DNA sequence: TTTATGTACTCGTAGTGTCTGC
DNA sequence: GCAGACACTACGAGTACATA
């Protein structure tokens, strides 16, 4: 169609949705019977908390109820306290809605309405105190599902409250399946290992898998030399820093001598790559490495994840990169 | 325009010879504009991330994405504070900025992508300055970026990506632009220079205006017009590097750090800093070129350097995890003075 | 509700009715059923972390006290509804003030969670509190006493709501299972008490996804597998292996075990590291500073996990902690 | 619905200026004012619970006697105190003519004024200079920082401190004189610990007692109530040798229900509090239970966030 | 075929009962049945009731074969009933199961049928019946002077004393800023028997009633041109408003006196 | 303020054909602001203890109670010169006791202590103070206190104590640490305590870390630089260079609209 | 020119409804 | 009867404080 192959190939119904098999399994079993609970999916970015909500509500009613016993709430609107008083109070009061008879012949509409509430961590504690007793309260008539990547943003309570479905993080073990789907419905010639360094290169991201796979298509394409895929493109396009580079970097600081480290950062932070994928690498390649003690591995694995806690509150990539480094030669 | 900066500027791929990859991935992209992901071009700032994303908009759209069009708007924020922003709408496309107040953009931005999501098929909307949005703004751009897929398009322009949450990461196709290189700059103020009229000499000039730039090209045609209106169209092989009055004045209070450690010099520092701040230069990149400059200094030993960079990366992420700015900065020139 | 029960949630499908049905809780039953017995109820205030059975018990003891009509007998304002300044002006004056109109017994106000109020809200009911005391008496429900005014605390009898004990959840869970017609395993329930942490309502939510991740519900049995595989959980055999791996081997064969652990059955590795914690408490260990490391960089690392980030990081910085930790002679 | 005994709170109320025991030299003062009767205008100031609106309520029913019910008027939070309320009912009130005795006047009294928006007490602070010679204002708040400074000026500042336990004991004993009970000494003891100089909290807990037992005993005191969690909060952290208080932690906190915020808390006010170690080491201990505090804020509530907290106080105790 | 079908006549009769208590009470159940549609709910505070029935007679047809439940939101349902004219003739319409009534303002003198919908709402409140049969005063006086009377004694204080003598009713609204007495004896008006007022006095009668509610009862005297106060120790007062079918009977708690 | 009757009282003192006296407390409020220099700027001071002797000596006579020459000085100080409380406290004393001598004077100065919130000058002053800190100092003056102390004045103490926390001479340097390594930890905490306030002032409005901003930002930076000072209390200058600064963004942003 | 939601207060405002008298 | 004149509840906008 005309949509990226992210929109495209999202899961229809709950068999689609790949790995995940324990929320997937007990939802099927639940829209049999109708105890649905209050759930709160949480996991990585990618892992297809979205797409089995929305799989679960196109089972559940079918596509002619789902405008009328659906209440989706996300950070496009505005969820504070007064809001969240007065509107999902208010729609949680209302009676269900009225099946239609073709929805009764074929779809099995339990007597409630389901209220998604994504992104529920970015809700400020008022508002989940004053969620508290309206979920517990007018839960026989209507159910809550709380999406957030953080549970700990979540107070105690709405967490004791809403049953906890954690969804795993896609690897190549979990999602080669879809991803070799895709390749075959879409014609996309790889090699063997192409499929599996896309889901290596991404952190339970199938999403960003989704994405490189499409955009080594488009250039495939784009050559039109009818040849296939080969794991360099997609390392290229997926901002995996090359290796050359990498032993490079490794031997500049094997050899101490500041300023050459520092003419180095700079002309690496001239070369424009991101500094995650750097310190992921620098990892990858100090941990699994067998000519370094056990001391050295101790150190450095500290010195990483300091690394990477700094980078992950914003902060100058460069400064970072540069006293990571520093720091690692004087090891 | 009599800047020399925006009026040489590339208006299709073609034109564009800087990067071959970067523009046959870009060309790759703009065969099928019915697939398009959303975009986000990270990369160092001044080496022509608006350029490729203009010119893959002409390439996709067509002709006339260049007519811009200033749009002012009005918004209503808490209490009678009001804020009024102007969009740079055009044909085909938008662009929008978070040149409003740092917090409150989120309603802006709200309601700039819904009005927009109303009403080739599509109608693509650039950012630009995109790490310097508030966490909050961009969990609200998340939702409306995915639900919305047929009638908008964002291309996300940013530079030091990290700000930038995961899940705007993960759903937008990351695109790296490197830094020019010494030999495209030396090529592209050539042919500045050879279309204008400068009594040049020797090519050790523009090579040193590549050097001084630090990869950036915008800086370096501003050094090449502001010294060529200087040298009277006439440059000179022994011209000297006029560097920006921040640049000067950031090494003299390198210097003046160095060469004395007292609490006098550290009130005129503090003074020194308040007028930097109100000059308008972001403490991000203060930290960084007065970290950076101390780090030069040839009298400084390899610990000294070593516990200045540690106490920089410290302060880095206390600036990001601070809304006073000026605080962190005296903190980090305090200690780095206990350390020397 | 709608279609009657059945079609509830276990969390509120059993919900205690009686006060002899609240488990776990026997000091503060027994205290409360005297309190009735006898005639004198003073200002109760229930404090606990949540499961514990707090509002379950207190509307118990409301529809023991009025009866089967306690709901329009009581005046329970929650945060979910407005509880300004005005609300205690207004509605909490006047129901103290006017004699019951169903009957002739005192006036019930159940303040469920009231942590969640205005110092000024607390400030105006305080006096309503000690004015209106001969013939109507409030109940506070409050999961942190550190919101509450020092003065509303001084006029309210405190009640502590401890964390439900093994015997409580394991009697609710056999009651559970002779009304679902389920049957469980006594290490599936060992698991349950543990995954419990001093909460019946992870124990209901386990069992009803534990039941329907059950190709059958009769003819079968919950076991181990099954109450690990449904909540996402690290088996103790997978945490005491993960854990000798990181003491004992060296790091190629301790970091191999570990990404092996966590893709087995993608174990989060959150749950990892708070049974890595759990487990280490019970060693014995020589040097407190080896202690003093230990705690301070898992804190870190939480801390950090919980903002997010890269997990191999994360996990590489998890072996190395505590090999570092156990470097310095134990 | 059963009937309800009225609390020894107000069945044991003290009615005459005699009755209430506590500061020796307040009291005298209140009865001497009782006695001659031209009462200025007073703020009374003190801790919770040690006898601040009973002695003002005491004070005006000596005072008028006859026309309480006429030339006395009561406001609190409970009441609309805003700046029309406050205006038109004050001005009426102190406007209104009643004949009082010649050494009476009209006392308005101010319950928990600390909790007045400023416009109402600049209000006050003319209505009071106007009518003084027929009305006398009269507040009793739990802090005096909260009134402006004028209506301080204008005002006679009474202050009351915190019953040692002689009257405290002295007032437990009169009221089981009052009404029949049997005790043991130790349990009387641990009521007046628990206290902590709070009458009302010595009588609700021993009312609480000998409802749920009968006999006020040390073991019966002890089920009813609590030990309170600032004195275990202080042992953890005076206590040295890390692994003791890690396992008072996690036996007297953890187990016994204590939201991880609460104990947070409690350790900030106790830290804040101690006396015992030096005014360095209180910085940096603050210094790390607030860093643990912001921890727990942003959702970060565990055990081991405690621990780390107090390993962090320890290797600090240590000197590292 | 809608199942509920109920037509009235001179539609701004069920404008009139729904101001009757709108103010008071913020939501409501009809539960409709085949001898008419019943209402109870309960204030905020619990404080005041509103009890109501409507027989057949007040309706054109009325047609109801199972017993239905509506719980409504009073706002937005006196919000509705504004959206007419009185000349206009109101139908109630709902289904099976129902998720909202249709609301019909037709007329023959022109044809501008107007359609509204009012979404339902689940009050579940199942209350119980009155239980107070015994009353030991029970006294009928013209809507109009009891609204009067408690118009102007509302304004001098918050509480209303209603004593009730031989042969005397008092009012008393003592307050701050003065004392109120209104002393109305029983008189029979044969030249206007609606503005005769009757007393039946069996025990001596003395309650305090809140001045806000009872101005909340006293907007209902629109409704009906007599209103009969049946007073009693240890029980609610009940105010019924009759009408050409049921009534509207409120009960109203006495305040505490010690 | 806004719309609040300042500007229609400034209006009336441009305009008005008959005299106009205000009376008010003081003059540092911004709402303030606009009477800078309309009106005529007459201000009243404490009044000396000659006059007031002299003034108590004539109500001793008039009411016949005690007053010693010498205790009447320790009365004026405690009460700061307020007048009206010291006739309130003289009558209210001689109610029950109507003599007073150097017995029970210590007494009435701690049960009648005025207690004036502090100007926030006074608070760095009292809060840069080196006696406060020693052993004595801290037993007489408590945590409790310097946190009342910060907590007085909230708003600008944070700041007051951060433009003059490196122009005093100090006297609580450690043996063997420098000023400027007493400068840097001050530095430090005052960098620690800005994050508090950022998370403070959000989004999530997490105000009970007000008491962690007082010890982070008041209390343990004006702990290592105590002592006396180089020179008088400056007062706050961010909040200038803040309104040049936003001038000055607003003047780029605008030029940045008019270049495009 | 600063914070940045939620709460409470205060004000003037515009409709809204009820009583007098041309 | 209609149009005003009133008092009335209600809505909008702005200042102020936020831990003892
Ligand atoms: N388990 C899965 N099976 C199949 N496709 C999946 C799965 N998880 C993710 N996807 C793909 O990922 C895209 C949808 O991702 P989402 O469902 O939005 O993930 P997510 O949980 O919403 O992450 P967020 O909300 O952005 S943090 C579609 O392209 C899907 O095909
Ligand atoms: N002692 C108990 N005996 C039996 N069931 C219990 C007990 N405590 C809790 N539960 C169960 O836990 C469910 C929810 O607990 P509640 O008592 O309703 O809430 P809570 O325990 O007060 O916690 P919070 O603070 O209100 S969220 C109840 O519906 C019961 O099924
Ligand atoms: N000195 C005293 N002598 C006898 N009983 C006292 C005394 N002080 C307090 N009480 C008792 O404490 C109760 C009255 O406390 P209150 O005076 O109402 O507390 P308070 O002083 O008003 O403090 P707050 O701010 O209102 S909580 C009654 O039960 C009294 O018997
Ligand atoms: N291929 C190219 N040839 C010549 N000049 C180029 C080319 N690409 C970029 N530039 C220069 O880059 C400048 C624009 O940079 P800009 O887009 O503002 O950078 P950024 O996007 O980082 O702000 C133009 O002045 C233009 O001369
Ligand atoms: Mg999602
Ligand atoms: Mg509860
Ligand atoms: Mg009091």
């Amino acid at each position: 169609a005309q949509q990226p192959w992210v929109e495209k190939y999202r899961p229809k119904n709950l068999d689609e949705v790949t790995a995940q098999d324990h929320a997937v399994t007990v939802l099927k079993k639940t829209l049999k019977s109708a105890n649905l609970p209050h759930m709160l999916f949480y996991g990585p970015p990618g892992t297809g908390k979205t797409s089995t909500i929305l799989a679960l509500t196109k089972e559940l009613y079918g596509p002619d109820l789902m405008k009328s016993r659906i209440l989706e709430l996300n950070a496009s609107d505005e969820r504070g306290i007064s809001i969240v008083r007065e509107k999902v109070k208010n729609f949680a009061r209302l009676t269900v809605s009225k099946p239609s008879k073709h929805d009764l012949e074929n779809y099995p509409c339990p007597p409630y309405k389901i209220i998604i509430l994504d992104e529920a961590d970015s809700m400020t504690a008022d508002a989940q105190s004053a969620l508290r007793r309206t979920m517990e309260t007018y839960s026989g008539v209507t159910r809550f599902c709380l999406i957030c990547n953080y549970v700990t943003r979540i107070i105690d309570p709405l967490a004791s409250r809403c049953s906890k479905f954690r969804f795993k993080a896609l690897d190549a073990s979990n999602a080669i399946d879809r991803l070799r789907f895709i390749s075959e419905q879409e014609n996309v010639k790889c090699d063997d290992g192409v499929l599996e360094r896309i889901l290596d290169i991404s952190a339970g991201d199938l999403r960003r898998g989704i994405t490189l796979l499409q955009s080594a298509s488009k250039g495939a394409q784009y050559l039109g030399d009818g040849k296939n895929i080969t794991s360099t493109q997609v390392e290229e396009l997926a901002g995996v820093v090359p290796h050359d580079i990498l032993i490079e970097i490794v031997e500049k600081v094997k050899s101490g001598d500041f300023d050459e480290i520092k003419k180095y950062v700079n002309t690496f932070m001239k070369s424009g790559w991101s500094a995650a994928s750097v310190v992921n690498q620098l990892h990858e390649y100090y941990i699994t490495n067998d000519n370094f003690d056990t001391n050295f591995k101790n150190q450095i694995s500290w010195l990483l994840f300091t690394t990477d806690s700094r980078l992950n509150n914003g902060t100058n990539e460069h400064i970072q990169l540069l006293n990571l480094l520093v720091k690692i030669s004087q090891l | 325009m009599s800047l020399w900066v925006d009026k040489y500027r590339p208006k299709s791929l073609n034109a564009l010879s800087h990067n071959e990859e970067l523009t046959n991935f870009l060309k790759s992209l703009s065969d099928q504009p019915r697939d398009l992901p959303h975009l986000l071009l990270y990369g160092p700032n001044g080496t022509g991330k608006k350029t490729r994303c203009m010119a893959l908009l002409e390439s996709i759209f067509g002709p006339g994405v260049y007519r811009l069009k200033i749009d002012v708007r009005q918004f209503v924020t808490a209490s009678n504070r009001k804020l009024e922003l102007n969009v740079v709408s055009s044909p085909y496309h938008l662009e929008i900025t978070p040149s409003d107040m740092g917090n409150n953009d989120r309603i802006v931005i709200q309601e700039l992508l819904k009005e927009v999501a109303q009403m080739h098929r599509y109608k693509c909307v650039i950012i630009n300055e995109a790490n310097s949005l508030t966490k909050d703004a961009q969990a609200a751009l998340r939702r409306t970026m995915e639900k919305y897929s047929k009638n908008i398009r964002l291309i996300m322009v940013c530079d030091s990506m990290s700000p930038i949450i995961a899940p705007i990461k993960s759903r937008c196709l990351l695109i790296r632009c490197p830094a020019p290189s010494d030999s495209e700059i030396s090529t592209i103020l050539s042919d500045v220079v050879t279309n204008e009229r400068i009594q040049l000499e020797t090519k050790d000039i523009l090579k040193r205006i590549a050097q001084a730039s630090n990869g950036n090209l915008r800086v370096s045609l501003l050094m090449l017009e502001s010294m060529a209106l200087n040298n009277e169209l006439a440059l000179k092989s022994s011209s000297p590097i006029i560097k920006p009055d921040w640049i000067i004045v950031i090494h003299k209070l390198t210097r003046k750090i160095v060469k004395e450690r007292s609490v006098n010099s550290l009130i005129e520092c503090r003074a020194v800093l308040y007028d930097l701040l109100a000059h308008c230069i972001p403490a991000n990149i203060i930290l960084k070129e007065l970290t950076f400059s101390l780090l030069d200094v040839e009298t400084l030993n390899t610990t000294n350097k070593s516990s200045i960079i540690e106490y920089s990366s410290v302060f880095d992420e206390r600036l990001s995890l601070g809304n006073k700015a000026i605080f962190h900065l005296e903190g980090f020139i305090a200690k780095v003075m206990c350390c020397l | 509700e709608k279609r009657s029960k059945e079609n509830l949630p276990w969390v509120e499908k059993y919900r205690p009715e009686t006060l002899d049905e609240v488990y776990g809780q026997n000091e503060v039953i027994t205290t409360v059923r005297k309190f009735v017995d006898e005639g004198k109820l003073p200002h109760l205030l229930f404090y606990g972390p949540p499961g514990t059975g707090k509002t379950s018990t207190i509307v118990a003891l409301a529809r023991e006290i009025y009866g089967k009509n306690y709901s329009n007998m009581v005046l329970e304002l929650n945060a979910s509804d407005d509880r300004g300044i005005d609300v205690v002006r207004n509605q909490i004056k006047d129901f103290a003030s006017t004699r019951q109109i169903f009957s002739k017994g005192f006036k019930l106000i159940i303040l469920d969670e009231a942590d969640a109020m205005t110092n000024a809200a607390q400030n105006a009911l305080r006096r309503v509190i000690e004015r209106y005391t001969k013939n109507t008496r409030f109940c506070v429900l409050a999961n942190y006493a550190h919101k509450l005014t020092p003065a509303l605390l001084s006029r309210c009898t405190r009640f502590r709501f401890q964390p439900l004990p093994q015997e409580a959840i394991e009697r609710r869970i056999a009651n559970v299972l002779v009304h679902e017609k389920l049957k469980l395993s006594p290490n599936a329930e060992k698991a349950l008490i543990e995954l419990s942490n001093g909460d019946m309502r992870r124990v209901l939510n386990v069992l009803q996804s534990c039941k329907a991740t059950l190709d059958n519900p009769d003819e079968d049995e919950i076991s181990d597998d099954v109450i690990y595989e449904c909540c996402g959980a690290p088996r103790p055999s997978d945490l005491k292996a993960v854990l000798k791996s990181i003491l004992e081997d060296d790091w190629g064969t301790a970091h191999y075990t570990l990404n092996k652990v966590r893709s087995a059955k993608g174990l989060a590795l959150i749950d990892l590291i708070e049974g890595i914690v759990k487990i280490l408490e019970d060693y014995e260990l020589q040097n407190e500073e080896t202690r003093v490391h230990l705690l301070t960089k898992l804190a870190d690392i939480e801390y950090s996990i919980s903002k997010g980030g890269n997990d191999q990081i994360q996990g590489s910085a998890v072996i190395g902690a505590i090999k570092a930790s156990f470097e310095n002679e134990t | 619905t059963l009937s309800l005994q009225l609390p020894w709170v107000e069945k044991y109320r003290p009615q005459v200026l005699s009755d209430i025991v506590g500061n020796k030299e307040t009291i005298d003062r209140l009865q001497q004012i009782a006695k001659d009767g031209n009462m200025p205008h007073m703020i009374i100031s003190g801790m919770p619970g040690i006898g601040k609106t009973t002695s003002v309520h005491c004070l005006a029913h000596e005072l008028l006697g006859r026309s309480y019910a006429d030339g006395v008027l009561e406001l609190n939070a409970s009441d609309d105190r805003g700046i029309d309320v406050v205006r038109n009912q004050i001005k009426h009130f102190a406007q209104k003519k009643l004949h009082l005795p010649p050494g009476k006047h009209k006392i308005v009294i101010l319950d928990e004024a600390d909790s007045m928006t400023a416009g109402a007490q600049q209000a006050l602070r003319r209505t009071m200079e106007l009518y003084s010679n027929s009305t006398r204002f009269a507040f009793a708040c739990n802090q005096s920082n909260k009134i402006i400074e004028p209506l301080q000026s204008r005002c006679a500042i009474l202050r009351y401190s915190k019953l040692s336990d002689e009257d405290v004991l002295k007032r437990l004993l009169q009221i089981i004189k009052l009404e029949d009970v049997k005790y043991t000494n130790d349990g009387l003891e641990a009521i007046i610990f628990t206290a902590e100089g709070d009458m009302r909290q010595a009588i609700n807990n021993l009312q609480s007692t000998v409802a749920g037992h009968g006999l006020v005993n040390a073991d019966n005191v002890f089920k009813i109530v609590d030990s309170p969690h600032p004195l275990i909060v202080k042992k953890m952290l005076l206590a040295s040798n890390l692994e003791d208080s890690i396992q008072i932690l996690r036996t007297d906190l953890w187990k016994k229900g204590y939201s991880s915020i609460d104990i947070v808390t409690t350790s900030f006010r106790v830290t804040k509090n101690l006396a015992q170690v030096k005014e360095s080491v209180r910085l940096e201990m603050i210094k790390e239970i607030g860093l643990t505090h912001m921890r727990i804020l942003e959702g970060v509530g565990t055990y081991l966030q405690l621990a780390s907290m107090l390993a962090k106080i320890h290797k600090l105790n240590n000197k590292a | 075929a809608s199942m509920l079908e109920a037509k009235f006549e001179e539609a701004s009769l069920f404008k009139r009962i729904i101001d009757g208590f709108k103010d008071c009470v913020q939501l409501v159940n009809f539960q409709c049945k085949e001898d008419g549609i019943i209402a109870q709910a309960v204030d905020d505070s619990r404080v005041l009731l509103v009890s109501l029935e409507i027989g057949v007679e007040a309706f054109q047809e009325y047609r109801c074969d199972h017993p239905v439940t509506l719980g409504m939101d009073l706002t937005s349902l006196s919000k509705i009933l504004r959206c007419g004219n009185n000349t206009d003739t109101l139908t109630l319409i709902a289904d099976n199961t129902p998720d909202s009534i249709i609301l019909l303002f037709e007329d023959t003198k022109k044809d501008r049928i107007a359609e509204y919908s009012l979404k339902l709402m689940d009050i579940d409140a199942d209350f119980l019946k009155i239980e107070e049969l015994q009353y030991d005063s029970t006294l009928s006086l013209p809507s109009s002077e009891f609204s009067k009377i408690v118009r102007d004694l509302s304004q001098l204080s918050d509480s209303i004393n209603i004593m009730i003598t031989k042969e005397t009713i008092k009012f008393v609204a003592d307050g701050d800023i003065g004392s109120g007495s209104v002393i109305i004896k029983p008189f029979v008006d044969m030249e206007h028997p609606e503005t005769s007022i009757k007393l039946e006095m069996d025990q001596p009668v003395d309650l305090t009633f809140g001045a806000k509610y009872l101005l909340d009862i006293i907007k209902g005297s629109s409704l009906s041109d007599r209103v009969g106060i049946r007073l009693s120790s240890e029980a609610p007062a009940l105010f019924q408003f009759d009408l050409k079918s049921g009534f509207l009977q409120f009960f109203l708690a006495p305040k505490f006196n010690d | 303020g806004d719309r609040g009757g300042v500007g229609q009282l400034a209006q009336f003192c441009r305009k008005t054909s008959t005299p106009l006296i205000l009376i008010c407390n003081e003059r540092n409020l911004p709402k303030m602001r606009p009477f800078d220099r309309v009106c005529l700027d007459i201000q009243f001071r404490r009044p000396d203890a000659n006059s007031i002797k002299s003034r108590l000596m004539t109500i001793a006579i008039r009411e016949k109670f005690k007053l010693d020459p010498n205790v009447i000085d320790r009365l004026i100080q405690t009460t700061r010169g307020d007048i009206r409380q010291v006739i309130n406290l003289l009558s209210t004393i001689s109610t029950t006791t109507k003599t007073i001598n150097h017995e029970n004077i210590n007494e009435i100065s701690k049960a009648w202590e005025k207690n004036i919130a502090l100007k926030p000058f006074d608070i760095a002053h009292k809060m840069l103070d080196g006696q406060i800190y020693s052993d004595i100092g801290s037993r007489n003056f408590t945590l409790n206190d310097k946190i009342a102390l910060y907590f007085d004045d909230f708003d600008f103490t944070p700041l007051m104590i951060q433009e003059n926390y490196l122009s005093t001479r100090p006297s609580v340097l450690k043996p063997g640490q420098s000023h400027l390594e007493a400068v840097a930890e001050a530095a430090n905490c005052i960098s620690l305590g800005d994050i508090v306030e950022k998370k403070i002032r959000s989004s999530e409005q997490l105000w009970s870390l007000l008491p962690l901003h007082a010890v982070l930002s008041s209390v343990y930076p004006a702990s290592k630089v105590a002592g006396h000072m180089a020179g008088r209390i400056n007062f706050t200058a961010w909040l200038g260079q803040n309104s040049k600064s936003a001038k000055y963004y607003r003047l780029l942003q605008e030029i940045h609209y008019h270049t495009r």
